[PDB]
């Protein structure tokens, strides 16, 4: 049946093609320049990277936050 | 000698050791579990192929360079529809980092012998 208010939409996932290249920086030689901070949590050793937001850092699944 | 690589590919799916995908490769290479990585070529990945070669060149990671992405997808078998016949439509995967737990196989020895030479 007909309602008053206009419908609420679902959050569409802003999917990124090749999101892995952004996390590292390739050198001219066979080495690396790791941009974003690695997670110091016990669950994920040194493999999982933290978010690089405008004024703090964050990790997803261990849910750890670090303000400047 | 790629039928040996297909035997190591089967032992890495059955025992379920391969942590496939470049995102999961980046995790497995950083957590130091990798023994062997298989990689496609001759595709529109100009700076991307430089990244994976640099990550494989960091610390003690082997390389297999097949030329086709879709044949690598066919080998791992991501969309095997109608096995009794031909697979319908499989995706072209790039970077599959295998780690056999059940290494008791006829194939891992001859590939390690190839990497020794």
């Amino acid at each position: 049946k007909s309602y008053t208010t206009p419908k609420k939409n679902k959050h569409k996932r802003k999917k990124v093609k090749l999101a892995v290249l952004k996390y590292y920086k390739v050198d001219e030689n066979g080495k690396i320049s790791r941009l974003r901070r690695e997670c110091p949590s016990d669950e994920c050793g040194a493999g999982v990277f933290m978010a690089s937001h405008f004024d703090r850092h964050y990790c997803g699944k261990c849910c750890l936050t670090y303000c400047f | 000698v790629n039928t040996a690589l297909q035997e190591v590919l089967k032992t890495a799916l059955i025992h379920d050791g391969l942590a496939r995908g470049i995102r999961e490769a980046a995790k497995a290479l950083d957590k130091r579990q990798a023994h062997l990585c298989v990689l496609a070529s001759n595709c529109d990945e100009p700076m991307y192929v430089k990244l994976v070669e640099a990550l494989c060149a960091e610390h003690q990671i082997n390389l297999i360079k097949v030329d086709d992405n879709k044949k690598l997808g066919e080998w791992v078998g991501l969309c095997k529809i109608d096995r009794e016949g031909k697979p319908r439509k499989v995706v072209g995967c790039s970077c599959v980092v295998v780690k056999d737990y059940g290494k008791e196989s006829q194939a891992k020895d001859v590939i390690e012998e190839y990497f020794k030479c």
